[PDB]
């Protein structure tokens, strides 16, 4: 969620200079979001493997 | 005829030994597949032209797969006794109506 990735809701850029830092903020947000989703995918594969073994 | 009754007693122990080894073999097949996948991950990460943000993903994949191997290994027990976790050094089953045994060493995986 917006708090989770550090975006901070109701956070915009009022001038043409805050956008120069918003670029980097969105880059970091995208990086950490993709990392979290990769971890979730790994966990799902683990659940599948263990289910097979339990069978 | 007492001895024939004793043979009837021996056959069940032989069958139980078979069962335990099947459970171990299933877990072992899963473990070998996981080890192949881990080798693939490590080989992919050994590249020096790689970005800083892909190395972390490959490392986390590696760590997940290692934890998976550990779980798959410790769960392979039949009737509380197992020959793949490493709990005991060998299992001895009945093989003769006088007590002589069939020995199966332990192959920890």
């Amino acid at each position: 969620s917006l708090a989770g990735i550090g975006l901070t809701t109701t956070s915009t850029f009022t001038t043409a200079a805050a956008a120069k830092t918003m670029i980097g903020t969105i880059d970091t947000a995208l990086q950490t979001a993709t990392n979290k989703l990769a971890s979730l995918g790994t966990s799902s594969v683990g659940l599948d493997t263990h289910l097979t073994f339990v069978g | 005829s007492a001895t024939a009754a004793s043979m009837n007693a021996v056959k069940d122990s032989l069958q139980r030994g078979q069962s335990t080894i099947d459970v171990a073999l299933a877990a072992g097949d899963t473990i070998t597949d996981l080890l192949g996948k881990m080798k693939e991950k490590a080989l992919a990460a050994s590249d020096t032209s790689l970005n800083t943000a892909s190395f972390n993903a490959l490392k986390s994949d590696f760590d997940s797969l290692r934890d998976q191997i550990e779980k798959a290994a410790t769960n392979a027990k039949f009737n509380g006794v197992s020959i793949a976790d490493g709990s005991t050094t060998k299992l001895t089953f009945l093989a003769n109506s006088d007590g002589s045994g069939f020995t199966v060493n332990a192959k920890t995986i």
